[PDB]
DNA sequence: ATCGGATGTATATATCTGACACGTGCCTGGAGACTAGGGAGTAATCCCCTTGGCGGTTAAAACGCGGGGGACAGCGCGTACGTGCGTTTAAGCGGTGCTAGAGCTGTCTACGACCAATTGAGCGGCCTCGGCACCGGGATTCTCGA
DNA sequence: TCGAGAATCCCGGTGCCGAGGCCGCTCAATTGGTCGTAGACAGCTCTAGCACCGCTTAAACGCACGTACGCGCTGTCCCCCGCGTTTTAACCGCCAAGGGGATTACTCCCTAGTCTCCAGGCACGTGTCAGATATATACATCCGAT
């Protein structure tokens, strides 16, 4: 059965930040489990606030609003930053 | 049909006599009466066999022992009296009852007494120590009239207050509560031979058999009349099954125990016939009456 | 007309498509926004980024290569906001950080 | 649901034929018999407390048995001490044969049950499947006719009560394959219906003729399995009814009464004691009435009609 | 489950009330273990009849000097309790009810069941609202401070 | 028109009401201050999230539905306000 | 549109009958199984002098049909005559049942009886309106004079298994010889054509601008 | 003489009057104020509803009252009839709010 | 062209085709089983009749007609199941539930 | 602006269990408010475990597993009888 | 194969490893028994739903992911599992 | 002369330990046999993923270490060493768990 | 432990009212009817994880066993806190007045939706090998009696 | 308090399988049209908020003061820690059966989507009593003397 992860992206990101780090697959699993995490609770969050808006369309500004709705302080405020960065960088091709 | 013819008239009781028993053998004829006094007869010639005293106030009941040997005598001095037959000695006398007794009667095995008494509560009494063993807030009026079942292991219970009420005796557990959509005042029940069915007489010229199972009357008898005094009801058996009885119009009634049709009126008694008494073995019935009377007369017929 | 990955042009490691396709089928709403996926995936990058390096500080003042779940669990308990974050969340083989009470020590 | 204050450290009971006395040990070693409602005697029947108790068929005679291994038989009457008797490995039991008052059955604690006669001071030694159980149990039958003896392992033989030839035999069992002790074997006094109380705390009631019919060493199984699925609480001791349909079970763990019914087998109803009181006996009146002792206490537990 | 709770009902009428000689009027129905509010205290069960059979059943009693024991059920229907009914019959009433009258619906069949209007203790005498319409005179003794002095 | 120290605006009898009426007898001082900061810190949550709504709506006024969705997503719900 | 009846004559209309009412059209007789219940006929009177017949073909002693009238209003469950629009006999002893109160100014009832019914309502008691019942044809005496306004229609109620039916004029058994009442069925035919000429109407005005109807008189 | 209550008494009443009141316990004005203070300092000039800073007064006393109910009852395992702030820190500590 | 509502159809009061419009809007599932709305709103049909009976309870418990929001915290607090229901709920116009302690009585 | 909400329904069932007990705005708006939210809970449930399911449709089945899943034990059981009563009412249509 | 009585197959050694783990010095007796219950109590909830979730799975056997939501339902969220 | 440390000390140790240590300390099997006789309550004869019923334990003892800790901070405020039931109690009631 | 006095609180009463129950005309969402697709349901197949058992081990649990350590009870004092009464103070009513900003309608348009054609990024599966786990042994450091 | 001893840290060496890397092998991602439409935006209201200001007053702050709980200390009991021993069953490894889980392929029942019509719901007026409020009153309860 065809199972989709992430793993392969943390293993790339590790690489970027740590390149001569090993893993636990255990911890793999765990940081993976994270993600799924995250994601439904900010997908979540951007439906409901969307719902308040009446909004059917979910786009970058509920991504960001949900996110400092969510994420602390300079965490929220990094991650603003860099989604923005990466939405300009998309956008400009 | 019955022809009952009087064959014996017996008396002697200076009051009204209460009860009249005959002898499980048939041998003795008990009277008690209201002077304190209880008499022996002969129960096929009417030779009177003897006086029994001791009981200090009036008697309203007398019973046998299943083996002719013993008499309990429930007298209005609010005491039983347990006596021997043959000697006439007072083997026993039960207190307890706080106030007038006006039934008793021995277990089917003899060894046990139940006690009715005007306290409206039923006394449950050993034999051979004469000891209460029980004692019941049974009914909300005076006890008429109380009676074993055919093994001893209920007791039915009639008073006043027009309840009829059969009880558990392992327990005095109140099993179950006759009622005939009134409050006719009970003056006298027992059970049926069989153990099946309850004849129970209520002071409006009326008696009643009932189903114990069913729990519901079964038969009705009227055509004589009782409204006040404690008359008895007693099963013909001998010869036809009949349903005898005493009545304040001087009669001594006989129905049919099936069809509940009057068989036979038996007139001779000048005063209310207070108690009856069917022999066990003979086609002879006891019938006593009260003091404008004071007689007892024996009937015997041939069926 | 050869077909790149539109986290390339993202320049990001995780996979948008993948992304998107979790939201088409997440039933949140009648249509996603374009880079909607794009922009909570760069936060999810940036958030994973943030705890693979403290699990890596962890390790490493540990002197482990192999990163086991105390490390990380101890440094959730090390960050107070990522902490507020994940205090609702358990951990598996996390264990406590270690914590000493005052009146507990001797004398 | 109604207690007795006259009466103190019971500590056994037994219902007379009819229902109509009851003889209660006392832990100063005495019998209080007491009336269905003041006591009728007081027989000092030991310096140790009476733990078991069985009346005569007549209802003259009552079996008693002390701790100090002194088992007496008495008169109701009068209670005189009729025959005394002593043995080793403390008696568990006594009782009284059903339609011999002069035989009679005694479990001990160590050696096999010995059935003795009051007429002759001799003694049968029942035999023993085993050998080596030490801890067997036996009960006469509802009419006296065959002896049924429960090893600790489970092991179930019938005798027949004269000639102790083995009559039939099997092993019950804990499902999967192992034993259970037999903590007792009680009978109907209406019917053939019996049952066994275990080790498992599960009652498994029989049909007597079952266990003939299937002989020695075989499979029989229950009239019924019962148990407390919900707390799995042992059984210090349980009854039938006085007809024989209804069954009740005493929680010592947590001193209440289970009752179910034979047939179908449903639990009838649930009794609450005092949760400080340790359950230890339980009767059921012969012919609704549940007589439990307590702590040395006992309480009755009738059960009335609609009427009253 | 009403039909639960109307079975528990039926299990525990006959030990959870009495009838006894009332202060109110001759006898009367008290109650024997403490009845919380709400809760189920006494079918008033008998005979389930129409309502166009009511009249002759009463003036049958009438000819028989026998007194009426009928509580309507609804429009349609009426429990009459005179030759066949339960200890329900002996329920005074009172202008200050701790009880209430309630019609239930069990598998079809409608059963008129006196629930306790509040938490009812043992000993009490068990009364509801008869809600008999107003006549041209019975006297209440229901010795209620609100007492209307009559029930019509 | 910039505020301040609204905070000791809460007065320490408002403080001892509210915590009588969670059925308290005795307090001591040190509590309110520190009160007033646990509400502050709080409250410091619900607003900013709430305006982050507001930020959202796009809107300068602050209406209920955002606390109410605040409380919400801080699971704290509350009831009668839509 | 129409308001086609689905019936060959003049019958117990199927749209006003309770849920608990049976029908066999062998003899259109109508039945129940618990309590009373009502039906009514297709037609409906409003003016003139009328009758009907009720044949009874079942009364055991737990079974007692009631047989009369009723304006609308009334409740298809109720027993005919619990309420004031409705007059009814109770076919156990003929005794007229109207506000549910029964009134022994009647004949007696027989259980296999055929039972007239006449009616007349004029072109606060509607003026010179009565009621009369026979049986079998015999005067068994008038029911009611006070009739209150409104349509009125032939209504049959249903106790415990009754099994009653009723019939129209052309097939009587004891009919009276008058030229001006009308059976069950003429009326029936005549409000059927009524309705009719109420559809053409309400059409007309609806579809086209204007109407207009003669001497008002009829 | 003059007379005085033992202590705890009024204050007992006054729990009891509380428990039976359920309106608010706090100055309209005050709290207003106070939120707006805070409000500026994440955005300036904000507006409000009514409704919405009732609600942010009521659902506040209702979590306040929770943690004193809950504080309390800590104290009492704390044996004391006193509060110490400790109390109300571990009591947060507890409810996550560490 | 007889009209019905699916409410009428179940008998009951809250709006099955307004809560099924609501659900649609929810984006919640692509295709919907008709009969959950009336399930769901049968569900809430119920709860409603409790917690509004309860609430009455305690009205006519203080004499009052018209139920006030304490009248609803009082009964929210009372049952188990429903405070379970709404633990970490709040009521507007709530209070507290009657509560003292055993130590707080002097002796 | 049409606003939709309940208070017809809740007032209709108040009836229905008290035609005497009256009802206030407030605490109307608080019931329509509760309501909203249990809605959305069994909402939010049902999808999650459809989804689970990977069945793109929620039928009855799902309302009653996540019901269970939602209430204090005898509640829900009182509650699926209804339900069932309900669709059975409904499917008997 | 009716199972039973493994609640006391919980050791106290196990229990009292736990509190160690917690850091805890001095512990009492009473406490284990009553740790168990609330043990099963806490567990009592979750299986259940768990199961539950199996309950509309339809399937017979249980998975990490219905324990999963029922944390997640149950408000205690666990990672490493999918 | 045998020597005995003093009390705590060895517990102390293992406090730190088990700080230092990450793995279970539950036995396997009795935590299994509990959870399925806890199954067969709400349905019998129900099967179970290893993995699940790791889940399941893990998750558990995380709970447990947590009102364990938390209780200690609790007798903390208790002032004592010695744990009270009435601590776990009150710790469930300010965790909502009353 | 009681009684007397103070005080605070539950009650009846009167009226005021403004929420509030009630009824309307008008609107549109809901019902009713019809069409399609395709999610769901069923069934046969495979797999394969699980559940079951069996034997050997010991680390672990049970149990016992002092015994110092603290839980706890009590006991002195004192400081901090209720309280009732002073004081002054903003809180609330209320009513005014402006408009900034919600809040509504009407476009028109960019923008995914969607489908279709294309495929390489990614995933199951297969080696592989090296940090890592274990072990044994030596050296270090805490701790409890001087 | 300086050693003895004990639990631990660390070091080297052994052997392993998971971490990882690479390989077939897609389907899901991309690309590109194409289309109806969500909302972006403009442009109006109006109203609710925002502030103003005055008037009344219940409320708030502080004082003094009793006082009584918090706290600190002592001695006791018991009891849980630590260690020793004995028992056991978790574990672990292996085997085996099947029963369920997952899969795929059909098949079609039901729902989405459309269009029509209207009737229940909703905004909106409208009397009107549940209860808010105030007052005097009768009852309950604390606090101190006896």
């Amino acid at each position: 059965t065809r199972k989709e992860s992430y793993a392969i992206y943390v293993y790339k990101v590790l690489k970027q930040v740590h390149p001569d780090t090993g893993i636990s697959s255990k911890a793999m699993s765990i940081m993976n489990s994270f993600v799924n995490d995250v994601f439904e609770r900010i997908a979540g969050e951007a439906s409901r606030l969307a719902h308040y808006n009446k909004r059917s369309t979910i786009t970058s500004r509920e991504i960001q609003t949900a996110v400092r709705l969510l994420l602390p302080g300079e965490l929220a405020k990094h991650a603003v930053s860099e989604g923005t960065k990466a939405v300009t960088k998309y956008t400009s091709a | 049909k019955p022809n009952y013819a009087l064959k014996f008239t017996l008396a002697g009781h200076t009051k009204a006599v209460s009860s009249v028993k005959f002898s499980p053998n048939g041998e003795w004829l008990a009277s008690s009466s209201a002077d304190k006094l209880i008499k022996i007869w002969g129960a096929y010639d009417g030779k009177f066999e003897k006086t029994i005293s001791g009981h200090k106030l009036g008697i309203s009941d007398v019973a046998w022992s299943s083996d002719s040997n013993l008499l309990v005598s429930a007298s209005d001095d609010k005491t039983l009296k347990i006596w021997d037959v043959s000697s006439g000695k007072c083997l026993k006398t039960l207190k307890g009852h706080s106030n007038y007794v006006f039934c008793c009667n021995f277990n089917p095995q003899s060894n046990l007494i139940v006690s009715g008494s005007f306290d409206e509560s039923v006394r449950i009494w050993d034999v051979k120590t004469g000891k209460c063993l029980k004692t019941l807030p049974a009914h909300s009026d005076p006890v008429s009239a109380v009676h074993f079942n055919r093994d001893g292991s209920l007791i039915v219970s009639s008073s006043y207050d027009g309840l009829c009420r059969i009880w558990d005796t392992a327990s005095g557990q109140c099993l179950k509560t006759l009622i005939d959509d009134d409050n006719p005042p009970v003056s006298f029940v027992k059970f049926s031979p069989n153990g099946k069915y309850i004849l129970a007489a209520t002071l409006d010229n009326t008696l009643k058999l009932w189903d114990y199972s069913k729990g519901k009357c079964l038969k009705t008898y009227t055509g004589h009349k009782n409204e006040k005094y404690c008359i008895f009801a007693n099963f013909s058996v001998t010869g036809g099954k009949w349903i005898v009885s005493g009545s304040e119009d001087n009669l001594v009634y006989i129905w049919n125990l099936q069809t509940k049709e009057i068989v036979q009126k038996l007139q001779g008694h000048t005063d209310v016939v207070i108690s009856t008494a069917c022999h066990p073995t003979e086609n002879i019935i006891a019938s006593a009456a009260l003091e404008n009377d004071k007689t007892i007369k024996l009937w015997k017929s041939d069926c | 007309a050869k077909a790149k990955t539109r986290s390339s042009r993202a320049g990001l490691q995780f996979p948008v498509g993948r992304v998107h396709r979790l939201l088409r089928k997440g039933n949140y709403a009648e249509r996603v926004g374009a880079g909607a996926p794009v922009y909570l995936a760069a936060v999810l990058e940036y958030l994973t980024a943030e705890i693979l390096e403290l699990a890596g500080n962890a390790a490493r003042d540990n002197k482990k290569t192999r990163i086991i779940p105390r490390h990380l669990q101890l440094a959730v308990r090390n960050d107070e906001e990522l902490n507020k974050l994940l205090g609702r969340v358990t951990i598996a083989q996390g264990g406590v950080l270690p914590n000493i009470q005052s009146v507990l020590l001797p004398k | 649901d109604g207690t007795l204050d006259c009466i103190s450290m019971a500590l056994t009971c037994t219902f007379n034929r009819w229902g109509t006395l009851l003889a209660v040990g006392c832990n100063d070693g005495r019998i209080v018999i007491w009336d269905f409602r003041g006591i009728a005697k007081i027989i000092s029947a030991h310096i140790h407390p009476v733990c078991s108790l069985c009346w005569s068929r007549d209802g003259h005679k009552l079996v008693s048995a002390s701790t100090d291994n002194i088992v007496s038989q008495w008169d109701v009457l009068s209670g005189d001490c009729d025959q005394r008797f002593r043995f080793p490995s403390p008696i568990l039991k006594v009782q009284y044969h059903p339609r011999d008052q002069n035989k009679v059955l005694v479990c001990p604690m160590k050696s096999a049950p010995v059935m003795l006669t009051l007429s002759d001071s001799k003694h049968v030694v029942l035999p023993v499947d085993d050998d080596s159980d030490l801890n067997v149990v036996a009960s006469f039958d509802r009419r006296g006719e065959y002896i049924y003896t429960g090893n600790a392992k489970g092991k179930i033989l019938v005798l027949k009560t004269d000639s102790q030839d083995l009559v039939a035999s099997f092993r019950v069992t804990t499902g999967t394959s192992n034993t259970t002790a037999i903590k007792s074997i009680e009978f109907a006094r209406k019917g053939s219906c019996f049952l066994i109380n275990t080790a498992d705390r599960i009652i498994r009631v029989y049909d007597g003729r079952e266990i003939l019919t299937c002989g020695r060493d075989g499979e029989p199984e229950p009239m019924q399995k019962l148990q407390d699925l919900v707390n799995r609480t042992p059984w210090k001791k349980c009854c039938f009814s006085g007809d024989g349909e209804y069954i009740v079970a005493g929680s010592a763990r947590q001193h209440a009464l289970y009752i179910w019914e034979k047939s179908i087998g449903n639990l009838v109803k649930i009794l609450h004691g005092t949760r400080g009181e340790l359950l230890l006996d339980v009767a059921w009146h012969p012919v609704p009435i549940i007589a439990s002792i307590s702590s040395g206490v006992v309480s009755i537990w009738a059960q009335n009609q609609v009427e009253n | 489950p009403m039909p639960m709770r109307f079975r528990h009902l039926k299990k525990t009428s006959k030990e959870a009330v009495g009838v006894y000689r009332s202060p109110i009027h001759g006898r009367g129905l008290f109650c024997k273990r403490n009845i919380d509010a709400g809760e189920m205290v006494i079918e008033y069960a008998g005979i389930v009849i129409r309502s166009i059979l009511t009249d002759k059943r009463e003036k049958y009693y009438d000819s028989k000097g026998i007194g009426c024991y009928m509580f309507r059920i609804d429009d349609s229907e009426v429990v009459d309790a005179t030759m066949h009914g339960n200890a329900a019959r002996f329920i005074n009433h009172s202008c200050e009810p701790n009880c209430y009258s309630r019609v239930i619906n069990i598998d079809g069949q409608k059963h008129i069941v006196i629930f306790a209007m509040r938490k009812i203790y043992r000993g009490e005498e068990l009364t509801y609202d008869y809600k008999f319409p107003i006549e041209d005179k019975l006297p209440c003794n229901c010795g209620a401070k609100k007492c209307r002095k009559f029930l019509n | 028109k910039v505020l301040r120290d609204n905070i000791q605006g809460i007065t320490k009898p408002a403080i001892r009401r509210l915590a009588r009426r969670g059925g308290v007898k005795r307090i001591s001082g040190l509590i309110y201050e520190e009160t007033r900061g646990v509400l502050k810190v709080f409250l410091e949550n619900v607003i900013r999230d709430a305006v982050t709504y507001t930020e959202h709506a796009k809107r300068k006024t602050v209406t209920a539905m955002d606390v109410v969705y605040a409380l919400k997503r801080q699971g704290r719900t509350l009831y009668g306000f839509g | 549109l129409y308001r086609a009846c689905l019936y060959e004559r003049v019958l117990l209309a199927l749209h006003d009958r309770a849920p608990q009412l049976k029908i066999s059209d062998d003899r259109l007789t109508v039945v129940g199984e618990k309590g009373y219940s009502m039906v009514r006929a297709s037609h409906g009177v409003r003016k003139g002098a009328w009758y009907f017949e009720i044949t009874v073909d079942e009364m055991p002693p737990d079974t007692a049909a009631r047989l009369g009238w009723s304006q609308p209003l009334g409740n298809l469950q109720a027993p005919l005559g619990y309420d004031k629009f409705s007059y009814s006999w109770r076919s156990k002893k003929g005794t007229k049942f109207h506000q549910s109160i029964g009134k022994h100014y009647s004949s007696g009832y027989g259980q296999g009886d055929v039972l007239g019914f006449y009616i007349n309502l004029p072109e606060k008691q509607t003026p010179h309106s009565e009621i009369i019942f026979y049986k079998n044809g015999v005067n068994q005496g008038v029911a009611y004079k006070d009739i209150f306004e409104g349509v009125y229609f032939p209504a049959i109620s249903l106790y415990k298994s009754c099994t009653v039916s009723i019939n129209f004029g052309p097939c009587f058994k004891y009919p009276p010889k008058d030229l001006t009442y009308r059976p069950m069925s003429d009326m029936g035919w005549g409000a059927v054509v009524e309705h009719t000429l109420a559809d053409v109407l309400y059409h007309v005005e609806t579809e086209v601008d204007g109407r207009r109807s003669p001497p008002w008189e009829p | 003489k003059p007379h005085r209550y033992r202590p705890g008494t009024v204050a007992l009443r006054e729990i009891r009057r509380y428990q039976k009141s359920t309106e608010l316990l706090i100055r309209k004005l005050p709290f207003q104020r106070l939120v707006r203070e805070i409000a500026q300092d994440f955005k300036t000039d904000l507006r409000f509803q009514s409704s919405a800073v009732m609600a942010l007064q009521e659902a506040s006393e209702a979590y306040l009252v929770a943690l004193f109910e809950d504080t309390n009852l800590c104290a009492i395992h704390a044996k004391r009839v006193t509060i110490m702030p400790k109390d109300i820190q571990l009591a947060r500590r507890i409810r996550g709010e560490r």
